[PDB]
């Protein structure tokens, strides 16, 4: 039957009490539609952007870090590229709309997306294995190792985009981390009068929904 | 008379006593994490046979890591990372009726045990490391790498006779001869990674000590029989775009 | 004396009681930068009574209400941060520095000469109960820490005097009272029956079942 | 007492006469020291004021 | 199984032979003569327990002086003058398997008894004297303050053989063990004092001896439960004007 109880005389920092207004008798320019607007930091994160997923110790510009190497000549058995799925720790993953949006966050969970786009000659042929790892497992050492597990074999000839859906991704907070791998299984074939060398670019995205809770500040820019 | 069950082994045995009324139950009874219910596990894995002596003690098995070597159960929690299972104990003892002896058979959910000096350390071999019956001791244990291991106050500094809250059945050598405990899967977190967390630990205490009078038979085999029921782990392959 | 009905030993309004659990005191001028503040983890295995009575059940989900009553002595009015950080949060390691100044820890501004400051933290914790006793390793090579989990953590109260920029000499004490609300719990779990010689560890000393008598026909 | 698991051992023996006391009990189940730490003793201390029956199983 | 039976104390237990084919029955189912039924006198009062070694020969117990100091009944026997009571009498013995005896457990109406020595009288304490098993003997007595107390002839000059009359349950150790005869109110007199004259005396005699093997118990208890039915007493206020 009080409202001077303990715990009500305070500035706690997070009120959600009404306040009184500075200046009333005053009207305010009404809202306009404009394009684009947003509802939720989640619509931010489930667009796709360029991963960086090579990024060598020694690079010699920032424009090769989007760009993963296949050539001609390269053995039959040997790895494209490895990558450790946690889109929130992994130095990858760490910069993308993906990680940015995350990094905010001290809880989240959902599944991601990978797409894997062929960028070169018009002519090039051949076969991938991109391999997934269960988030115990171990990544495979060589190409036979790898295609007991999950694997696509993904043909360059007759697609150019490979859509990967990986489910369970979580914080995390070494670590139970999935693994994706992609291993020669041809090799690049090109008739004359074409470049020896192509790219595969890759992209990253929130998938269909991921939950997140919990405000923290980044970890990023310093104050 | 005698009740046949079958699984993929069989058990010729002749109460249940449900863990708290509950039945172990998939997950799925209540994409992003899809779950893969194995339904070969179940069947008998019937553990070593304790010799009850006169001088005896007690004994206690940290699960599930008694059925860590034991065939296809023993793969998968390799193989998989998270995993839920129930399980359906049977400890049966074998004795005449000029034997007299009481065993209290108690499921204690997570038991956190001291170490035998206080504000020591101890390894993971010290209170599991396999199929093993580790034996309670009468007075104190010295032994600085040991588990404390005096029966008196159960080895968790809880007074041995009221051990009576957690489902439990006595096995009175008098009348019955046969404890059935039905076990649920309990935990706070929906499903757990099974080496990090020993989720329960099966006791027997001898409450009164074996007497057998003069020429017979010196020891009452106790064989523990655990069937893994309702085993559910994490999915292995990747969802539709 | 007659029966009756009973109603006061449901679980609610058995562990849901105020009782202190912490008091420091604090000093804002000195030489050690240790005593400029004052830190707490949230825990409730400091007050022995508190403890044995949480410790009759494994897995408990609640959510606690905490007051404080700070006193000081020595002229103008003096105000008190009180800060929250919360599980993951950044720390202060000294007394002013950008963690007192992070926007995301939730904290009171309170005077003195009004009714005592107060919060009412939710239920924290990415499980479903927060869970007394835990009978695992950290890692499932099971070499690390025995018996503790991170999903039982509960955040820190970081209390430092709101000051000018150069402080008084005046020093001040904290209390720390904390009561469970909503409080709900699941297995129950025998007395402890020996005296606690850790604040973390269940470890304990061998004791005797019961105090004895000098012959069992005898009784008196 | 030489050990603490003969304490839930009420002993009984051929030899004794016919006439002899097996033992002896008060009951008070919040201040008699055999009922003292026992589950009902531990609940009842919480208290100040509690009535009732109880139930005494002899097996 | 265990027909429990409760009065104001509780006897387990598990034929009934009936004196004559005659329950026992109030007067008053048939001012000057009014009578007083005490319905609180039944119960279980159980007697002292007798041990049956091997050489032993004979117990005897007079009715109704035998329950002369137990409780409520013993102070209406002292209180009232004359008084008229039934008996349910449960003689109970406890043996094992490998104990071979034959008892006879007979109920005798008034059984006159003749003294040691012929042409000599005995005092009242050679009978009776409160609850006690007279103990019967082999061979003569010659203590002239003494019945004759030969088991061949019963103390009475009948021939041991011939006591099949009355009202009598065999135990054989072999099969049975319990023994419950309903001894109705027998006199020609429709109601006496209790002190003068003793009703019936129950005899147990052991035909075949007790003969226990090895490293055995070396006695069977033989207890007697007896438990006063619809005992009616004397009015001991005026009658209306």
């Amino acid at each position: 039957p009080t409202m001077n109880t303990p715990g009500s005389t305070q500035f706690l920092t997070s009120d959600d009490f009404q306040s009184p207004c500075a200046l009333p008798q005053f009207d305010v320019t009404p809202s306009m539609n404009i394009p684009g607007e947003v509802k939720n930091l989640m619509e931010i994160a489930e667009v796709d952007s360029v991963v960086p997923v090579n990024n060598v110790q020694d690079t010699t510009d920032q424009m090769e870090m989007f760009r993963i190497p296949v050539t001609i000549n390269a053995p039959l058995q040997q790895q494209v590229f490895g990558l450790r799925l946690q889109p929130g720790l992994d130095s990858v993953f760490k910069h993308t709309l993906l990680g940015e949006i995350l990094n905010y966050y001290a809880h989240w969970s959902g599944s991601m997306k990978l797409t894997f786009v062929f960028c070169g000659s018009a002519m090039a042929t051949g076969k991938f294995l991109i391999a997934y790892s269960p988030p115990g497992a171990n990544p495979p050492k060589t190409r036979k190792d790898a295609m007991l597990g999950t694997h696509i074999i993904w043909d360059i000839g007759l697609q150019s985009s490979c859509v990967l859906c990986v489910p369970w991704i979580s914080q995390t907070h070494y670590t139970s981390a999935g693994y994706v791998t992609c291993w020669y299984q041809t090799g690049m074939i090109v008739p004359p009068g074409t470049p020896n060398s192509s790219s595969i670019m890759c992209f990253a995205s929130a998938c269909n929904d991921f939950s997140v809770r919990m405000l923290r500040d980044t970890p990023f820019i310093s104050q | 008379r005698s009740i046949t069950l079958g699984n993929s082994t069989i058990t010729t045995q002749e109460n249940v006593v449900v863990g708290y009324g509950r039945w172990p139950t998939y997950l799925r009874d209540d994409e992003d994490q899809p779950t893969q219910p194995d339904v070969a596990t179940c069947r008998f894995y019937t553990l070593d046979s304790i010799k009850w002596e006169k001088g005896s003690v007690g004994w206690w098995w940290k699960f599930p890591e008694a059925l860590s070597d034991m065939g296809l159960f023993g793969q998968n929690m390799q193989y998989h990372y998270l995993g839920r299972a129930g399980y359906t104990i049977h400890v049966q003892c074998n004795a005449s009726k000029f034997h007299q002896g009481c065993l209290l058979v108690v499921c204690v959910p997570e038991a956190e045990m001291g170490g035998a000096v206080v504000g020591q350390a101890f390894s993971a071999t010290a209170m599991a490391n396999g199929d093993k019956a580790y034996e309670f001791t009468s007075a104190t244990q010295s032994d600085q790498t040991k588990v404390q291991t005096a029966i008196h106050n159960a080895g968790m500094g809880v007074g041995v006779g009221n051990l009576t809250i957690y489902p439990h059945q006595w096995i009175n050598l008098r009348t019955n001869n046969s404890a059935t405990i039905v076990m649920p899967y309990i935990n706070s977190v929906p499903m757990d990674n099974m080496f990090r967390h020993y989720n329960f630990t099966l006791m027997v205490i001898p409450f009164v000590k074996l007497d057998y009078a003069d020429t017979a038979s010196t020891y009452v085999p106790i064989t523990v029989t655990v069937a893994p029921m309702c085993a559910e782990y994490n999915g292995l392959r990747l969802a539709q775009a | 004396k007659n029966y009756h009905s009973r109603s006061e030993s449901t679980v609610e309004n058995f562990l849901g009681r105020s009782a202190c659990v912490y008091m420091e005191e604090y000093k804002t001028t000195d030489n050690d930068v240790n005593k400029k503040f004052v830190a707490w983890p949230i825990n409730t295995k400091q007050m022995v009574q508190m403890r044995r009575k949480l410790e009759m059940f494994t897995y408990l989900r609640f959510d606690m209400e905490v007051t404080f009553v700070i006193t000081s002595r020595q002229m103008p009015v003096l105000t008190h941060q009180i800060m929250y950080v919360p599980p993951g949060g950044p720390i202060p390691a000294k007394v002013d520095d950008y963690a007192w100044q992070t926007s995301t820890n939730p904290s009171i501004f309170w005077t003195e000469g009004n009714a005592p400051a107060r919060m009412s933290i939710p239920f924290i914790s990415i499980g479903n109960a927060y869970s007394n006793f835990y009978d695992g390793w950290s890692n499932f090579d099971q070499r690390g820490s025995y018996g503790y989990n991170t999903l039982n953590n509960l955040g820190h109260i970081y209390v430092r005097h709101v000051s000018g920029s150069s402080p008084h000499p005046i020093t001040s004490t904290i209390r720390v009272y904390f009561k469970p609300k909503h409080t709900r719990a699941w297995v129950p779990r025998p007395p402890r029956l020996c005296q606690y010689k850790k604040a973390f560890s269940v470890d304990f000393t061998p004791t005797p079942i019961t105090d004895t008598r000098k012959d069992i026909n005898t009784v008196t």
